[PDB]
């Protein structure tokens, strides 16, 4: 509603990102959100950005421009998910990362 | 109908548990000093 672009998360303890100016690229704001929410660098690339009002996701190299008039709400979400990652489902094989010479 | 049927949800039993990775141990030295030829 009020003029400005806002990043949103799913944890009330983390305050939303707020920015008035500056000429950013999606990866920079992504790793900014990751730093603020304290995610391991081994796991940041699982996350991306998505627009609910547009039902679309921004490109990794997409460029976002502010002109003191623009305003939109954005969502820093995890996207690439793999089913049966857990071992609870015995009906199908689970997944794991590789380890140098149990499963990680 | 459902008044005569009572059964606990099947998603309340637990077995075999689970376990993620915790973290990585921070560690790094620094012992540089430099000279020209």
């Amino acid at each position: 509603p009020e003029p400005g672009v806002e990043v949103t998360f799913y944890l009330l303890d983390r305050e939303p990102l707020r920015l008035g100016s500056g000429e950013y690229t999606a990866e920079e704001l992504c790793i900014r959100a990751a730093q603020e929410c304290s995610i391991s660098p081994l796991c940041h690339n699982l996350f991306a950005l998505y627009d609910e009002s547009t039902k679309l996701w921004y490109a990794p190299n997409r460029i976002i421009t502010v002109d003191d008039k623009t305003s939109l709400r954005l969502h820093y979400r995890m996207r690439f998910y793999f089913t049966n990652w857990h071992g609870t489902n015995d009906n199908e094989q689970s997944v794991w990362r590789h380890s140098p010479k149990e499963a990680t | 109908p459902w008044f005569q049927g009572v059964k606990t949800p099947r998603a309340l039993d637990f077995s075999e548990y689970r376990y993620p990775v915790a973290t990585f141990q921070p560690s790094g030295p620094e012992f540089s000093d430099d000279l020209i030829l």
